[PDB]
């Protein structure tokens, strides 16, 4: 479940794990330092068989691996405050109104605003300027009638802005 | 005593004006946090009275 | 013509009118009534408010 | 009442013979004068109910609905625009026309002496919102709603003429005093449970009850703002009106066959609670709240005390405010889009800053906030049933709680946490809705001041 | 607007045409689409999901309703109002369940139990009745000014 | 100040008020619980003591 | 609350704790190094180094992202995503 | 980022440990005694409140 | 005012206190200030007041009603004697809830005065408070919500057929 | 080590002990593949719809909509009454309903017959 | 140079109905009080007197209030 | 104490049932020990509004204490020696009651085992 491939593959999964035990480890193990001797002893028993050529003992000791992390995990891991799931889940999410309004003010308001809304004037001229041709020409030009994937290449032809950014660009300082 | 009833009412009623301040405004007093602040300050130091009659 | 003739008006109506339900009538009847009869040693309110000798039983 | 009722009359031309752009105006300006004039009428104490003449009389259960209804018409007719106001004139003046027609049955209904009148009056009331809501109900199955609507209303309310000519014609004429003043109890044969079970089972259709509730819902989301409005309030509080009219009859026989329908209402008050608070088609939920409290007052009729029956008129009142106002609000979310449903529309929060305090208010009066009408209805009643019977608390809290349940959970639903920022089309709010809501709540808190008004005839 | 045929009448039969219908209406793969099926319980012919599903989709995909957890073409499970965060936490519990539920009502049963063996095993300190003189403290009880004296005494120890 | 001018004389002023008259006309209304008099003691009103509490002994 | 974050600044706090870390040098690194062709520490080191970038700036990065930084100047670009540091 | 120059600060948390130093004791002189007091607690039985806290 | 021959208030007990302190009292000199800064003003004001109302005069009188003869005297159907009957018996109803609430604020009165010590010098007003209580129970209560005079009369009825059937066999 | 984890309607089954993932085969590949052609094309024909300046109204979304009308009108058409709805309608339905009006039958009868006797606490019960 | 802009939704129309309704109560709410005030402080309420012998009032002069 | 331990694991007799203390009859071998002198004054225990559960022994000493707390306000601690002679009578009334615990224990004890166990 991934916007770029299918599956992910074996080294990711391991990859994962590692990172995952390393962060249960950490909110399993305070003073910091001898969690630092277990986190190179982790390191180490994955040291263990690094230089296996088989396949399928490699993916049956990550499932063993799997088994033997869930068996010694933590209940609330420390997730970030600022990951969902942790303290913020968008903890600032009072203030991140779109773009979209601020044009549906009175032009008394817009009067108190003139310099900002001049540069928001020229800005969506610049979204309206080559919305059209360009990127109606770089969609329909590049992939297959299958797309097959869920990036798109940058306008990498002559000119103007690589196509779909208005609402990437546009967005909340995610600190209002 | 008509003190007592006098004091612990107007207690009452000093947490009744700025919710109705801030209902009939219309202008953005910036010092509304400071305005809540004495007005509990206020209500806290009228407060005492009635009870150090009601001990004494 | 819906709020500063309506509103504020209806609420100066309704806010003081005749004794609804005659409630305030009510309770100063019940004040002279119940002086009424502690003044003349009976005690209030009297039971059986039909008069038990204005009855006619059906006998059996 | 004559005086009360001929501007209704004169009003109607009004509409007529004033040209374009300016209907909205006049309509608007005297229905408001009109609701003055109705607010002049409370009069009434002590022993006797207040008549006007022959034809006519109030008792002060009548005198609260009444003032509601013509303070709720100009309420409504400023609110059913924006679906209609790019319409021909001749249409909009048909449509504001047969609204005020609508009312003029609406008070003929309310202001009755004989109960033939009554139900002539009560057919009368049936039929525009009929056409209202089939003609403007801008959904595909309004056809179906109507026809539900008219043939269940109808299908019910039938035998109730067979059983009134039946008490015109065996005990002389049908004043509320002489229907009063001379009743025997009529003993417990077969026939009287027939007729008992016609009357009641009529006006148990008007209500709606458990087992005729699908009545309802088809007949609100698939209607417009006008016809829901009125259906609701003034449609379901005038059944129980007139069922708290016709229940003086009957007295030895309603205790062992009334048991039936308060276990019915009760069990359908539970699980219709239940039943909004899944759903999604925002509308909806507050039709199946509406079933949830018309049951709880089908409880309260049904048991006969009378903190039972000022209970009763309370609940009838606030909710029929309620009610109204939480239409309209879920009638302005469609305006802004054009969904109906629950769970797309969120956020607005962040937009429509000073909607959220009308949402939270209608909310916490449908969340029975304790000063207010609605707790005092609901809490007589329980009083009343607990007096009834010891068990039957449980019930009425367990409606208590999954009440405040849904009820809270359609207030974080719609208007708390995300917009989903593909929306990019409404607009902030106009002076209007607003000013509905102001129409709204200003009543309801001055009634919660000074409720000695609302309270019924066994004040 | 919406096509006559973006409606879902009839169930499943036949596994041809329905199944290869559901696959181009559903926007589902062909063999990802199941019915329930129909044993007479309505559900038109709606597919049947993973049914977690919402504390499942990690957010960190960024997908394109974060509260919601939409894709704007999911197929969206019957039981949808039923499953998103705050309603029903379907999480990989970090125990079990029926283990859980097994220590929870064991430890309810015992505390109880000892709640009873104290019920019927008072404490006490050595330590007798208090001495209320007038008689149990007669004329200030419930009524009885002169109706019934009860002589009772103490006696000095 | 003149904020402690107001929210102590004028609410102090109107509820002063509405505490003597209103009050005087309503008649089942604010009420004392009765102030505790001991045998040590007099009465200020008419004036007269309760004789003093009796004898100690067994201390 | 927010101390005044620049690009350069924070590009030196990256690079000074890359420069903490004992078994690459300060000598032959600098902002275009990788982080598999020229120092060639492997993926597991890499995601170590990635740990600590994290447990210094207090938030995480998806497993999107985590195969493809490999270098210190993408590192501060995902972290100007972040934080959006300018005025 | 740890600063405290701040009086808002330093008088609610001063303020408030000047009530959890005096209050309790102002409290628990000047009201009336509406129950027994029982004062008459064994050896073991007054002690091992503390005796359990230290432990 | 009114009268405190219905409402009973008994008289004042104001002790004198006796310090035995000096530091002293300051709500003493609080009292005096309050005095001096909010009683006298009140008064002031109270008497410009009092003086723009008694300048002319109005009044209130207090409605007072007939007697309506019987319910008992009125014949079958006839309506036109059972309207003032039943118009008479539903004021006496009123007026009969309003002694029941004048009564409970007795009680309340009694409640509040006399201290902890509730079981003194109250158990004659709770006495006739059941006294009326009971009366009002034997009276009025179970019959519902369509009172009219009729079923008090039928409960009345009954009631006393059942007290001549109970005496029958205790005879 | 671990009792390998036991899955219920509750507890979710994680990404970990799948275990199926681990039967790599060409049919999955190709599934997952095609499930992310599926999920390409959706969020493809979303952004064209969705970035456009002149679009002024919502997305209208016909998966929402198709949910919404399989799940309110969709419901009675279609259907065939069987013995296992039309059972679990009549225990769902009357079941409860004939408990419920049992329990009044028992506490009613009690209450009368008591208040018969006399035997209630009504020295003072006037609030009915 | 040291602050940003925030987004705010709008507050034209909110300050503007807000301001409308505050002015359309307050144009005859305070003549109304004001009025009631001066009626309760001029006019005199009611006196306590009774009916004396042979003398009919009207279904008025029985209340308190004087403009009930 | 040890005396739970007794009541819960030895005989149920030699430990008195509790609240159902007089058992056995009262001046058993006292003859004529009873003053109970109670100069606590009624009325005045009624004018001074005490609580229920203190109109009993001991009274005067609370009497004079809330006299002085009354007297002496902004002495907030002068009001000590009273309140401990009051804390000094409910010390001797709790003596008293231990006493008289024992009394009916050691009577129950050595005239039930005796006539029990010598009969
Ligand atoms: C005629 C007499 C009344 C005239 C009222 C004029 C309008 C007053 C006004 O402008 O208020 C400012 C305020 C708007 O403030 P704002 O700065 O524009 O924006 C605030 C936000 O929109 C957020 O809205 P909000 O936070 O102001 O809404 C919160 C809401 C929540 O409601 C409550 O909290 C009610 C329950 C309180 C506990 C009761 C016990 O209302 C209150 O807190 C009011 C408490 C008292 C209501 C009951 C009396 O107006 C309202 O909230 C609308 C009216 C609310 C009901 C007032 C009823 C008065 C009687
Ligand atoms: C008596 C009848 C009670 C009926 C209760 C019906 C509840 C229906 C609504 C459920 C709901 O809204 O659930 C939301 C909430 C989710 O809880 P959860 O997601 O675990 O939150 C922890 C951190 N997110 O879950 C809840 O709030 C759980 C529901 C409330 C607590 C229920 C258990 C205590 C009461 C038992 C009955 C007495």
């Amino acid at each position: 479940f991934l916007p770029s491939a299918a599956y992910l593959t074996h080294q990711q999964k391991v990859l994962q794990l590692y990172k995952r035990a390393l962060r249960h480890l950490e909110s399993r193990c305070v003073h910091r330092d001898k969690y630092r001797y277990f986190a190179c002893l982790l390191r180490a028993r994955f040291d263990e068989h690094k230089n296996e050529k088989d396949m399928v003992k490699a993916t049956q000791l990550l499932r063993e691996a799997e088994k033997e992390f869930w068996h010694g995990q933590h209940p609330q891991p420390y997730i970030f405050p600022e990951s969902p799931g942790g303290t913020s889940y968008e903890r600032y999410e009072c203030y991140k109104v779109p773009e979209w309004c601020l044009d549906d003010w009175h032009p008394s308001e817009k009067a108190m605003y003139p310099d900002y809304f001049a540069k928001r004037e020229q800005w969506k001229k610049l979204r309206r300027e080559s919305w059209e041709r360009e990127v109606k020409q770089l969609q329909e030009e590049t992939p297959v009638g299958g797309p097959r994937t869920e990036a798109l290449p940058p306008a990498r032809k002559q000119g103007d802005l690589p196509p779909l950014w208005w609402h990437i660009v546009t967005r909340p300082r995610e600190r209002p | 005593m008509n003190l007592f009833s006098s004091l612990t009412l107007v207690t009452l009623i000093l947490l009744t004006m700025p919710i109705a301040a801030i209902n009939f405004n219309t202008h953005k007093f910036t010092n509304y946090p400071l305005y809540v602040k004495t007005t509990i300050s206020c209500a806290f130091i009228t407060s005492m009275i009635p009870t150090m009659m009601f001990i004494h | 013509f819906g709020f500063s003739i309506v509103l504020v008006l209806g609420s100066t109506f309704v806010a003081y009118l005749p004794d609804y339900r005659m409630q305030e009538w009510a309770r100063r009847e019940a004040e002279r009534l119940v002086k009424y009869r502690e003044a003349h040693g009976l005690p209030l309110m009297e039971s059986n408010c039909f008069d038990p000798s204005k009855i006619q039983l059906p006998e059996d | 009442m004559l005086k009360y009722i001929i501007p209704t009359m004169m009003l109607m031309p009004l509409t007529w013979l004033s040209k374009n752009s300016m209907i909205w105006i006049n309509t608007t300006l005297h229905s408001l004068l009109i609701s003055l004039t109705s607010l002049l009428l409370l009069n009434q104490f002590g022993d006797n109910s207040l008549n006007f003449s022959l034809t006519f009389f109030s008792d002060s259960l009548s005198t609260p609905l009444l003032i509601l209804t013509m303070w709720l018409l100009p309420l409504m007719l400023m609110a059913s625009q924006h679906h209609l106001s790019k319409e021909n004139l001749a249409r909009k003046k048909l449509f504001i026309s047969m609204l005020i027609l609508l009312q003029l049955f609406l008070i003929m209904t309310f202001t009755a002496t004989e109960l033939i009148f009554f139900y002539i009056m009560f057919e009368a009331t049936l039929v525009p919102t009929l056409i209202i809501i089939t003609r403007w109900g801008n959904q595909t199955e309004r056809l179906n709603a109507g026809l539900y609507f008219l043939f269940y209303t109808l299908a019910g309310s039938l035998p109730l003429l067979v059983a009134l000519i039946y008490i015109q014609n065996t005990m002389g004429s049908l004043n509320f005093l002489i229907l009063q003043y001379w009743v025997q109890p009529m003993p417990n044969s077969w026939s009287n449970t027939f007729m008992w079970l016609a009357c009641m089972m009529a006006f148990m259709v008007k209500m709606p009850l458990y087992g005729l509730h699908l009545w309802l819902p088809k007949a609100h989301v698939e209607a417009p703002i006008a016809g829901s409005m009125v259906l609701a309030a003034i449609l379901l509080k005038l059944g129980g009106y007139g069922m708290m009219r016709i229940t003086l009859l009957l007295n030895p026989i309603t205790d062992f066959m009334a048991y039936p329908f308060i276990m019915l209402s009760l069990w359908g008050m539970i699980m219709t609670s239940s039943i909004c608070l899944r759903q999604t088609d925002l509308k909806s939920l507050i039709a199946y709240s509406s079933v949830s409290h018309m049951a709880l007052v089908i409880v309260a009729i049904l048991i006969q005390t009378p903190w039972s029956y000022m209970g009763a008129t309370a609940l009838m009142i606030a909710h029929g405010l309620t009610s109204s106002m939480l239409f309209c609000l879920a009638n302005s979310n469609y305006e802004r889009v054009h969904s109906r449903t629950m769970i797309l529309a969120r956020g607005l929060q962040t937009l429509l800053p000073l909607m959220a305090a009308w949402w939270l208010l209608a909310s916490l009066t449908n969340l029975a906030l304790p000063p207010s009408i609605n707790l005092i209805g609901e809490l007589f009643v329980v009083m009343s049933t607990f007096s009834w019977s010891n068990i039957t608390i449980i019930l009425m809290g367990l409606n208590m709680v999954i009440t405040a349940l849904y009820s809270l959970y359609m207030l974080i639903t719609t208007q708390r946490g995300k917009h989903t920022h593909h929306i990019n089309n409404i607009l902030p709010s106009f002076t209007r809705e607003n000013a509905l809501m102001s129409l709204h709540m200003l009543p309801l808190l001055l009634l919660s001041l000074n409720p000695k008004i609302i309270l019924g005839p066994l004040y | 607007s919406h096509i006559t045929k973006d409606m879902l009448p009839g169930p499943y039969p036949k596994t041809p045409e329905e199944r290869a219908a559901a696959a181009k209406k559903y926007n589902m793969r062909v063999e990802d689409y199941e019915p329930y099926p129909d044993d007479g319980m309505g559900y038109g012919d709606y597919p049947k999901l993973p049914d977690r599903s919402q504390q499942e989709r990690d957010p960190w995909y960024d997908w394109d309703h974060p509260d919601l957890r939409l894709n704007w073409g999911e197929p969206m499970h019957w039981d949808l109002d039923m499953y998103i965060r705050n309603r029903v936490d379907t999480s990989p519990t970090p125990v079990n369940w029926n283990l859980m539920c097994k220590h929870l009502f064991g430890f309810v049963a015992f505390m109880l139990f000892m709640f009873w063996v104290g019920e019927t095993y008072p404490t006490y300190q050595p330590v007798g009745p208090k001495q209320y003189p007038y008689n149990n403290l007669y004329l200030e009880r419930g009524g009885d000014p002169n109706k019934e004296p009860e002589p009772v005494v103490h006696y000095e120890i | 100040s003149i904020f402690a001018f107001t929210h102590v004389l004028i609410p102090v002023w109107i509820i002063h008020y509405y505490l003597k008259y209103h009050v005087t006309t309503k008649p089942y209304t604010i009420v004392e619980k009765k102030p505790r008099i001991f045998p040590g003691d007099t009465i200020l009103e008419t004036g007269e003591v309760i004789p003093p509490m009796k004898e100690f002994p067994d201390q | 609350d927010a101390p005044p974050l620049t690009l350069e600044g924070i590009k030196d706090r990256v690079l000074y704790v890359l420069k903490l870390y004992d078994k690459i040098d300060p000598e032959k690194l600098s902002v275009n190094s990788h982080f598999m062709k020229d120092l060639g520490l492997d993926s597991l080191d890499q995601v170590e180094i990635i740990m600590a970038m994290e447990d210094e700036f207090g938030f995480e990065i998806p497993d999107i992202d985590a195969e493809k930084l490999m270098c210190p100047q993408e590192i501060v670009d995902y972290i100007a995503d972040k934080k959006d540091v300018y005025e | 980022n740890i600063n405290e120059n701040n009086p808002f600060l330093i008088n609610s948390i001063k303020r408030l440990l000047i009530g959890s130093l005096f209050a309790g004791f102002i409290i628990s002189n000047n009201i009336p005694p509406m129950t027994i007091p029982q004062m008459t607690m064994p050896h073991y039985l007054k002690m091992t409140a503390l005796t359990v806290t230290i432990l | 005012s009114w009268d405190k021959d219905v409402y009973p208030e008994p008289p004042r007990r104001t002790p004198a206190p006796s310090p035995q302190t000096s530091l002293p009292n300051p709500i003493t000199y609080l009292t005096k200030a309050f005095d001096l800064l909010v009683d006298r003003p009140v008064t002031l004001v109270r008497e410009f007041i009092e003086r723009q109302h008694a300048k002319n005069k109005y009044y209130y009188y207090h409605r007072e009603f007939r007697r309506v003869p019987d319910i008992t005297e009125c014949h079958e159907k006839d309506v036109l004697c059972m309207f003032e009957a039943e118009m008479q018996w539903k004021r006496d109803y009123k007026v009969d809830q309003e002694i029941v609430n004048i009564i409970q604020e007795r009680l309340k009165a009694c409640q509040q005065r006399e201290g902890e010590s509730h079981r003194q010098n109250c158990a004659k007003e709770l006495q006739q408070f059941t006294q009326v209580v009971k009366a009002y129970q034997d009276r009025y209560h179970d019959l519902g919500a369509h009172y009219s005079a009729r079923k008090c009369l039928a409960k009345q009825k009954q009631r006393m057929l059942a007290e001549r059937k109970a005496t029958k066999e205790a005879a | 080590s671990f009792p390998k984890y036991e899955p219920s309607r509750l507890a979710s089954l994680p990404t970990t002990l799948d275990p199926a993932e681990y039967d790599i085969s060409s049919e999955t590949r190709k599934a997952q593949a095609e499930r992310l052609a599926i999920r390409s094309r959706l969020k493809r024909e979303y952004q064209l719809q969705y970035n456009d300046p002149s679009r002024r109204g919502v997305v209208e979304d016909p998966a929402l909509i198709r949910w919404t009308c399989a799940r309110s009108a969709n419901v009675y058409p279609n259907f065939r009454p069987n013995t296992k709805t039309s059972l679990l309608g009549a225990l769902f339905g009357i079941g409860p309903l004939i408990f419920w009006y049992y329990v009044f039958k028992t506490d009613r009868d009690r209450k009368e017959k008591l208040i018969q006797e006399g035997k209630l606490d009504r020295t003072f019960n006037i609030s009915y | 140079g040291k602050r940003l802009f925030i987004i705010k939704p709008s507050g034209f129309y909110d300050k503007r109905f807000l301001k409308l309704l505050r002015f359309y109560i307050l144009l005859t709410g305070i003549p109304v009080v004001i009025g009631i005030t001066l009626i309760n402080v001029f006019i005199g309420e009611a006196e306590l007197a009774e009916i004396p012998e042979g003398y009919v009032p009207e279904h008025w002069e029985y209340f308190k209030h004087p403009i009930s | 104490g040890a005396h739970l331990a007794r009541r819960y694991l030895g005989d149920a007799s030699v430990e008195p049932e509790p609240l159902r203390m007089p058992t056995f009859p009262p001046d058993y071998g006292f003859p004529e020990r009873k003053e109970r002198e109670m100069v606590a004054t009624q009325q005045e225990m009624n004018d001074a509004q005490l609580v229920l559960q203190q109109r009993d022994y001991c009274a005067h000493y609370l009497i004079r204490f809330l006299k002085c707390k009354r007297d002496s306000f902004p002495n907030f601690l002068a009001c000590k020696h009273e309140q401990h002679d009051w804390d000094y009578c409910e010390h001797l009334d709790y003596v008293k009651r231990m006493k008289e615990f024992e009394r009916e224990r050691r009577l129950l004890q050595r005239k039930k085992r005796r006539e029990q166990r010598e009969a």
